[PDB]
Order: structure tokens, then sequence, then C-alpha cells
């Protein structure tokens, strides 16, 4: 047989019940955000993330202060300003299916 | 201990370079390639999880065929079978259909995520082998309006600018592009320019508020489809304020007026098609003067445009002034908001008009720049011409000189290539439903999830007992669930590949790992299948009589063992990397394909460098002439094809001039009404790719955004008695889906409109959308239709 775990058992022609919206969990790849970020301002007037993560919570690494030429600047690079392009929170729910990835982290 | 090797990102048309770390046949890490010019070491969250995308637990490893009582049956459950078994049945089914109905009843639905050589092998198989033009790709849903727009205005496809324009622009104008989520690294180049040079202006136009508005200096929410009226308003503004670049216009442009009332690409008995006057030749136009063009756009004044679009006159003027001011370098950017649009070819023409009136084109920072979505909608679908009307390098099947040139390169009898365009994407689903397309092979896409109007066309077309459907995939998908035979395919760095991004940069990768099980590349599957057909089974006798050397030969021999595609031997294969297909057929297949294909564009404006040069570089931007890539096209001194002393030469057009078109606002196919009072817009989110079959099997990307949602204005939720998190059905006259309300999310639509992303295979929003298209480009408008929202 063949099943698509991204859909679940329902035939294409039918309409599954939607799961609940899951709350966000509280508690080299960009680390995921281990806390809620609802309501945090991230725009050109104010970067809420920088409020706790400035090199001034674990601070951003110095790579985040680097321009396209790898010059280290005195404040976060514009290239890293929008943090949520790379760092994402996580719903408090299990994955739909297994994944056999390996991280280098654990094999050297 | 790790072996690190370069590749383009598997995902968006930005085309970030990555480096990929392998140990013991497994990708253990990737990183943004610090030497790649596109991204200089950065990725987005999708790129950073490339090491997980091949390793979902349910990767396909064996052919699966519907079987009942020991034999193929449409009604059978899938059972594992061998590759020989799969190809035997395919061969039986294709040959049956070819004898009974001919080549208009076989077809292929391919992909802008095919490698360049995959798309080229498939184009040969169908157009030269089966003599069928029913090969079309998912990029039909995507860039078809942009390519029609280019062919009309410039006579040649793809941008004349490049990513270097992001460092030179003084104003960026996003015409519905959501770059922050959909071209993240290009949005980082926008953000760098804007924050580092703060006189720069970022203008974002959209039908709903999204993350781009977090940088915007000027944000404009406008009513769906009324972008046409805004573009004309700007053109009128430029003229009425005497800011035409008259020398540019006199030397380098002409003016046309397009035919109007061209219908909506629906079935011909649809009342909208019957109503239209000019559906039969919807791209016609006539020559006009500048003055007739100025009169035409003068109807688009502030009263008309501000009322129609709901944009305040002060903002239309701020926007128009950036276009008009000769000192401001303007990069206009657009994606599916212009192309998935029932007048999206016109919208493309109309944004080029703004740049042509002012001469702001083909120089650093002055750049009408169409963004491509897939990693190789350009390098593969468009440049190889894997479309129902196309041949390679902008050529078309209807042109006898183009067919002659293909038949020359492909060593075919005159008259081999079919001269009538075949079934494009939308039409393929309608012909499947109608039982007129009966043997069909889908590769590297999930079109049952991705095509609009699933319930009325695609699902009954795939399940129609008159048809036999083959799907090649790496994972189970709803497309594979609706098929009759599923072939397990090797993906991304399990095979040697080439992808061509939005700035004409073709990027190679070697095969870095071996696919699991008996998974095999799409390239292997096409070339292997071609062994099953003799020319006597697939070509009329009069063609074999003109090339009698082909008597009794197979399509494998004619298309792939032809002295060209097989002219590079196994010793040319870099021994430091596997190459499964080279080992399978006995010669360096990818190199032979690429070099034969490259004959189409060399000396004709589309020059690809020698094959080996791409394994040495982090991409090169075509035309590559005498080893040097081209950054700006059509501009003297930047593009070697431009004649000296001309300034600019739009040499795709016989007189070297670009065309400015007078085209009107016309409304969508389906707008809200009393029964269905909301606009439905559909699209994507940053964390998931397309149908979710890859990203939503990565634990971190699934958990970042586990399910689609209905983004809704809080006042509309209040009026419907809804709260965040309650379930609704979204319903149109075509179908329905169930999802949860989000009134506080990253997409914040105006009252009367909702936005629903399409990545969740348990929430098939393409049951609700309308397969209306732009009539010229045949591209579906997934961005607007009418729905109601009802509580569960
Ligand atoms: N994260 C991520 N990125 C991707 C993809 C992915 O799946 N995920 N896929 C890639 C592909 S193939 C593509 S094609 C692109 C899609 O990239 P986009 O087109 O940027 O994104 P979508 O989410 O498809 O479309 C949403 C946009 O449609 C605009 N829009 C809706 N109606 C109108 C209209 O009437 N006029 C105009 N002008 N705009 C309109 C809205 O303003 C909204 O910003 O993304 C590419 N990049
Ligand atoms: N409602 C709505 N619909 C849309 C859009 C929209 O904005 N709204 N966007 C439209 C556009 S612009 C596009 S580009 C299309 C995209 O639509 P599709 O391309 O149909 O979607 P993908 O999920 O990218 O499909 C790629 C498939 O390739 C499979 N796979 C991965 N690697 C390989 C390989 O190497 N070989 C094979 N054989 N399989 C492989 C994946 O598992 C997946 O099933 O969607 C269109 N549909
Ligand atoms: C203080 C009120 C914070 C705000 C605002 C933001 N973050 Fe945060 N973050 C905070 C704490 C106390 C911690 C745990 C300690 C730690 O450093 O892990 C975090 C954690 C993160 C992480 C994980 C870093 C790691 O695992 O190595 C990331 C990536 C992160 N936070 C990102 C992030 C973003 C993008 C924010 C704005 C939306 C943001 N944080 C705000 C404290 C606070
Ligand atoms: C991609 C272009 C990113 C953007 C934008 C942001 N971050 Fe990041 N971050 C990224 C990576 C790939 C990594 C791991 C490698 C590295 O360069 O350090 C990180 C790491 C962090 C961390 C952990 C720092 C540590 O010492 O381990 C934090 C706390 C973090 N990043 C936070 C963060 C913030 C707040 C950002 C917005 C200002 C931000 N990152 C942007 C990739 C990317
Ligand atoms: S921006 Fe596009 S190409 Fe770059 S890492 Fe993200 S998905 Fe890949
Ligand atoms: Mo979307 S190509
Ligand atoms: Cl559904």
């Amino acid at each position: 047989g063949l099943v698509d775990a991204m859909r679940g058992p329902t035939a294409i022609a039918n309409e599954p019940r939607a799961p609940l919206l899951y709350p966000t969990e509280n508690k080299m790849q960009p680390p995921t955000i281990p806390h809620k970020i609802d309501g945090y301002q991230l725009d050109k007037d104010f970067n809420r993330c920088m409020f706790c993560h400035a090199r001034t919570a674990i601070p951003v690494s110095i790579t985040h202060y680097m321009d396209r030429d790898n010059n280290v600047l005195a404040d976060v690079s514009p290239r890293r300003y929008f943090c949520t392009q790379c760092h994402v929170p996580q719903a408090d729910t299990k994955p739909l299916i297994g994944n056999n990835f390996v991280d280098v982290d654990t094999i050297l | 201990k790790l072996k690190w090797s370069k590749a383009p990102c598997r995902f968006c048309g930005t085309g970030c370079g990555v480096t990929v770390a392998v140990k013991d046949n497994k990708v253990v890490a990737t990183q943004g390639d610090p030497q790649a010019e596109v991204n200089k070491g950065l990725n987005c969250v999708k790129g950073y999880f490339l090491s997980k995308i091949m390793y979902g637990q349910d990767r396909l490893t064996r052919p699966l065929m519907r079987m009942k009582n020991g034999k193929y049956d449409k009604n059978g459950d899938f059972a594992p079978v061998t590759w020989d078994q799969a190809f035997d049945e395919m061969e039986r089914q294709f040959k049956r259909v070819l004898k009974e109905k001919g080549p208009t009843a076989v077809g292929m639905f391919g992909s802008g995520q095919w490698t360049v050589w995959e798309g080229y092998a498939a184009a040969k198989l169908y157009k030269a082998g089966f003599r069928s033009n029913n090969i079309d790709p998912n990029a039909r849903h995507c860039m078809a309006s942009a390519a029609a727009g280019f062919m009309r205005t410039f006579g040649m496809d793809e941008p004349m600018g490049c990513y270097d324009d992001f460092e030179a622009a003084d104003a960026f104008v996003l015409w519905g592009s959501n770059m922050a989520e959909m071209h993240p690294i290009l949005w980082t180049r926008v953000t760098d320019r804007r924050l580092s040079h703060p006189k720069t202006r970022v203008v974002v136009l959209s039908t709903f508020t999204h993350r781009c508005f977090d940088l915007a200096d000027i944000g404009i929410i406008f009513k769906p489809q009324t972008d046409l009226a805004m573009l004309n308003y700007i053109a009128n503004y430029i003229i009425r304020n005497n800011k035409v670049n008259k020398d540019f216009v006199n030397k380098h442009t002409v003016f046309k007026e397009g035919v109007t009332d061209i219908g909506y690409g629906l079935r011909p008995d649809h009342p909208l098609q019957k109503a239209a006057k000019n559906a039969s030749d919807p791209g016609a136009a006539k020559v006009i003067t500048f003055d007739e063009f100025a009169k035409f756009v003068s109807k688009y004044d502030a009263d008309y445009v501000s009322k129609l679009s709901a944009v305040p006159k002060a903002k239309l003027d701020q926007l128009a002034e950036l276009y008009a001011d000769p000192n401001i370098k303007v990069m206009s950017l657009w994606t599916m908001g212009f192309n998935q649009h029932t007048r999206g070819t016109w919208a493309n023409n109309m944004v080029y008009n703004l740049h042509l009136l002012t001469g702001k084109i083909a120089t650093p920072g002055n750049s009408p720049f169409s963004l491509t979505g897939q990693p190789s909608a350009c390098g593969t679908a468009r440049e190889v011409g894997t479309f129902s009307h196309r041949l390679p390098a902008d050529m078309v099947v209807t042109n006898p000189k183009h067919r002659e040139e293909a038949e020359r390169i492909w060593k075919l009898p005159p008259g081999t290539i079919p001269d009538k365009p075949g079934y494009d994407a939308v039409l393929q689903n309608r012909m499947l439903k109608d039982g007129k397309l009966n043997a069909y092979w889908v590769q590297v896409n999930n079109n049952m999830q991705a095509a609009a109007n699933l319930m009325e066309e695609g699902l009954p077309g795939y399940r129609n007992p008159a048809n036999f459907i083959v799907v090649s995939d790496a994972y189970p998908t709803v497309t594979a669930l609706a098929a009759d035979l599923v072939l397990p395919s090797a993906m991304w760095v399990e095979k040697e590949g080439a992808y061509g991004n939005a700035e004409r940069r073709t990027q190679f990768w070697h095969q870095l790992v071996d696919a699991p099980g008996e998974a095999r590349s799409d390239l292997w599957q096409l070339v292997e299948f071609a062994k099953r057909f003799k020319v006597e089974e697939v070509w009329p006798p009069e063609l074999i009589a003109k090339k009698p050397e082909y008597k009794g030969k197979t399509l494998y021999d004619v298309l792939y063992r032809n002295g060209q595609v097989d002219k590079f031997p196994l010793k040319d294969v870099n021994a430091e990397y596997h190459n499964a297909e080279a080992k399978a057929f006995g010669f360096y297949l990818q190199k032979g394909l690429f070099e034969e294909y490259a004959t189409f564009g060399r000396g004709h404006g589309h020059d690809l460098a020698p094959f080996d040069a791409y394994h040495e570089a982090r991409g090169l931007r075509w035309p590559v002439v005498n080893g040097k890539e081209t950054r700006w096209r059509y501009r003297e001194g930047s593009d070697p094809y431009v004649k000296a002393g001309t300034g600019f030469q739009f040499y795709g057009n016989p007189d070297g001039k670009a065309v400015i078109f007078a085209l009107p606002y016309e409304p969508p196919a389906e707008s809200p009404d009393k029964e269905y009072p909301y606009w439905l817009v559909t699209g994507r989110v940053l964390e998931h790719w397309h149908s979710g079959s890859m990203t939503r099997r990565v634990p971190e990307l699934y958990r970042s955004f586990p399910n689609a949602v209905v983004f809704m204005h809080p006042e509309d939720a209040k009026a419907l008695g809804l709260r965040r998190g309650v379930e609704v059905e979204v319903v149109s006259r075509r179908g329905r889906m169930r999802s949860r309300i989000e009134t506080r999310g990253r997409d914040a639509p105006p009252r009367g409109l909702v936005f629903v992303p399409w990545f969740d295979a348990s929430q098939l929003i393409n049951k609700v959308t309308l397969d209306a298209t732009c009539p010229i480009s045949l591209q579906t408008d997934f961005k607007k239709c009418a729905v109601k929202i009802v509580k569960v």
C-alpha cells in the first residue's frame, strides 16, 4: 500500500479534522528559539531580540556582527537583523514521521 | 574526515551556494558557501536544514504498482515490483495508447526542480522521440507570464539585470513579492542596502500585510488585480510630469496596443469564455504612437485609480515619483503576485513600461527584475524549453526555422518535431478528466496538491480508468497516492545536477552520496525507458525513409547514443565522485547532454560555458562569452552581443527596440459576491517548501509551522463569531477545506480577504482555487477567488 504521513489516512477526496493550534514550547545549524516569541517587535524601529541577545540570554555570536566582506562591526549586521529568517520557535508537538538525519556534532 | 563539496541550495530561485559535508554515505552538515557571490555564506532556515531533507523515514526505495490478482489493476492496492516489472507495464501502457490514439494521448508533467540534463533528456524523449508536445512543467503555474512578458517586450527571455543591482538601487519596489519569506537572502541584500544607505527607499505593495512591511518606508495595501491600474497611473504620472527619457524612448522603444477582453483560460463552454470577445488570439497587438499610448494611460488618473485600488492618492504619488525622478535608481521586483494573475503577462509588460519610459534599465541598480521561484525554473524549464509550445533557447514549435534547427542538432528527419503546441499544465488536467490524455508521467512535482481546482479536474483525471498515471518521487505524496505506478527517485546530491537561478547563474554539483534502496535518478529513468521504443513504433514511415540509418534503432540510440550525447567517455568522469548514470549507460551522460543542449544557445545570446567550467566555479551567469559571464544584458559595454555605438540594443527584437504596451485594467476571473464574500489568496510561508513533502518531514521545520492556517483580519473574525484557534471550512463553488483561524499571525490581511498557505497535505487548499489562467501565458491565478468561511 502507500500512505502519505503528511496528509494522514483520509482519501484525497475527503476533508480531515484540523488539529488544534499547538502552543509553542518553552524549554552548524542556527539553534531553534526555545521560548515563545509572540508579540516580540522585529522591525526597523525596534529589534526586540537584540534587547536580550546583544553582545552588550546567550549573546549572538560575532558572526552576526559581520558584513558581506566579513568585517566585524560594532553592532549587529543588517544582514542578520531579521533574526526569524533563520531562527524559529518550535510547537510543543512531536514530528509526523521519523527522520534519519545525523549531526556532525555526534559523529566525530 | 568529512568530504565537503559545493552545490546550489535545493530550494528557492535565489540559488544560494552551499557546501555539503559527507561521511559514510550520509550528508552530515551543510553550510552557506562563503565564496558564493549570491549569498556570501548566509542561508535561511530552509537552507540550514538541507542535511535533513533526504532522510524522512518513508523515502521511496522500490517501484510500487497497483496490483490485483497478480497483475496491474487501476483499482489495485500498491504492491512492490521490480524496475523491469514497472518499465514492462509502462511500456505496454504507452505502446497501447500510442497505437490507439497517437502522441497527443501521451504526456509528461515535469519540473523546474529537474536538473538541466533531466529536463533536456525529457524534452528529447517527448518532442523528438514520441513526437508529442504534451510536456509541460510546474513552472507553467509560475514563470509563464514572466516569460510571455519578456518575449513580448524584449523578444528574449529572462532578466537583463542581476543580483549586483541590489547593491546599487536607490529604491526597491516590491510589486506583491514577499521576499522576506520567499527570497530570504535577496531580502537580506535589500535590507543591507537600505540600512547601510538610508536615503534608499523600500516600497512594498501587497494585498496583505506580511514581514516585508517590517522594513518598508512606504507600505501599500491594494485590492487584488488593481495593480494593473496602478502601473498605468505611474506611466501617466511620468508622462504628465514630463519625465519621459525622450532620447531613450526615441532610440530604443516602440509602442503597441494589446487586444482586450481576452477571457480567463477556462474551458471553452464556461460562461466567461463564451462572454469574451478575443479569447482566440489573446496576445495580438497593433502598432501605435507615443501619443496614443499617453492618451490611453491618461484615463488612469488619481480619482479612478485611488477608488479602484483603495490606495490613497498621496501614496500613488510617492511611488510614481520614485519611478519618475531621473536621479533615483529603481529596482522593481515581482513574483507570483504579477505572474499568477489572469492578466499577469500584461502586468509584466506594464512594469517594463515604467522602466522603458525612463530609460531605467540594464544598468546597475536600474533594474526591472522578475524574481524566479524554483531553483531551476530558469536553468531547466525555461532555458531547455520543457513546455508544450517550446524548443530550447526561447525557440517555439510553431516556427519552422526553430524546428529545423532542433532537427539539425538532434540529427532528426525534417518534419519530426510536432508543429502544434501540445497540452499545457491546466489543459493536461482537463484532458486527463476527459480521458484524452491516457498515458502520463509526472516527475519532481506534486501537481495533485499544487494544481488549482483539484476536485473538478486533477483528481478525477488521475483516477479516470481510461488513464495510466506514473509518478516519480522521493517520498509518498498525494500525487503518488492518485497515481497507478510510483517510481522511487534519487534526489538532490544523490545525483550529479545543474540548476539555473533567477540571475542566469547556472550552478553544478557532483553526486556526493548514493540514494537509498533501488531509488534512481529521474535522468536514469528517462534514458532507460527510451530503450523500450523502436523508431518503427513511434515515427511515421516517411520520417524513417528520410533517415534510413535509423531503421530498427531504439529511441535510446537515436536520442542518447547519437555520437553527440555519448561522445564523452567514462574516463572523463571525475573519479573522486560517483556517477550512477554514467556507470549505468557506459559514458558521461550528463556532460554529453549538456554539451549538445548548449549548442542551441551558443552564438545565439544564451551561451553556456563549457561543461567543465561549471564544476570549477560557483556558478557563471549566461551569456558566457570567451570565458566571461554577463551581468547586464542589452547594454553596450556590458553585453558582448550589443553593437558598438548603440548605447542599448534589445537584440531579441528585429529592430533592436523594446516594446511599450497600452493595456487596460480588467477584473479577476472570480471576485467576491453575496454568497462568497471573501477573497481567498494562497501562497507560502518561509519555513516550508511548496507541498511540504520535503520540509514538513524535517522535524524542526514541521515544528516551526505544523499546519496551514486561515490568516484573517480580527474584525472579520469578530463579524463571523470566530476566535483565534477555532476551526472553519473555507468554501468556494468548487470545493472546501478545514483549517484553524489565525488573527494574530505574520500575515495580516485587510478586511474582506484571507490568506491560506498551501504546504499542508492534510489541508488541500487547491480544492478551493479556480483554474482560471492568464490567456496568453496559460498561468493559473492562485492569488484570488471568492470564498465563504463557515464554522465547523
Ligand atoms: N519559503 C519559501 N520560499 C519559496 C517557495 C516556497 O515554497 N517557500 N517557493 C518558491 C517559488 S517556486 C515561488 S513561485 C516563490 C513565490 O514567492 P511569492 O510570490 O513572493 O510568495 P507567495 O506566498 O506565493 O505569494 C504571496 C504574494 O502574492 C501577492 N499578491 C496576491 N495578489 C496579488 C495581486 O493581485 N497583485 C500583486 N502584484 N501581488 C499579489 C501578495 O501581495 C503576497 O505578497 O517563492 C519561492 N520561494
Ligand atoms: N494554491 C497555490 N498553488 C500553487 C502555488 C501557489 O502560490 N498557490 N504556487 C504554484 C507554483 S509558483 C509552483 S512553482 C508549484 C510548485 O508545485 P510542485 O513543484 O508540485 O511542488 P513541490 O512540493 O516543490 O514538488 C516537488 C516534488 O519533488 C519531489 N522530490 C524531491 N526531489 C526529487 C527528485 O530529485 N526527483 C523526484 N522525482 N522527486 C523529487 C518532492 O518530494 C515533491 O513531491 O505550485 C503551484 N501551485
Ligand atoms: C529576554 C526577555 C529575551 C528576548 C526578548 C529574546 N530572547 Fe531569545 N533567549 C532568551 C533566553 C533567557 C534564552 C535561553 C538561554 C539561551 O541562551 O539559550 C534564549 C534563547 C534563545 C535562542 C537559543 C540560543 C541557543 O540555543 O544557543 C535563540 C536562537 C533565541 N533565543 C533567539 C531569539 C529571538 C530570534 C528573539 C526575538 C524574536 C529573542 N530570542 C528574544 C531571552 C530572550
Ligand atoms: C542567518 C542568516 C541568521 C540570522 C538572520 C540570525 N542568526 Fe543567529 N545564528 C545563525 C547560525 C547559523 C548560528 C550558528 C552558527 C553561528 O554563526 O554562531 C546562529 C547562532 C545564534 C545564537 C547562538 C550563539 C552561540 O554562541 O552559540 C544566538 C543566540 C543567535 N544566533 C541569535 C540570533 C539573533 C537574536 C538574531 C537576530 C538579531 C540572529 N541570530 C540572526 C544564523 C542566523
Ligand atoms: S534563500 Fe532560497 S536558496 Fe537561499 S538558503 Fe533559503 S531557500 Fe535556499
Ligand atoms: Cl483536504
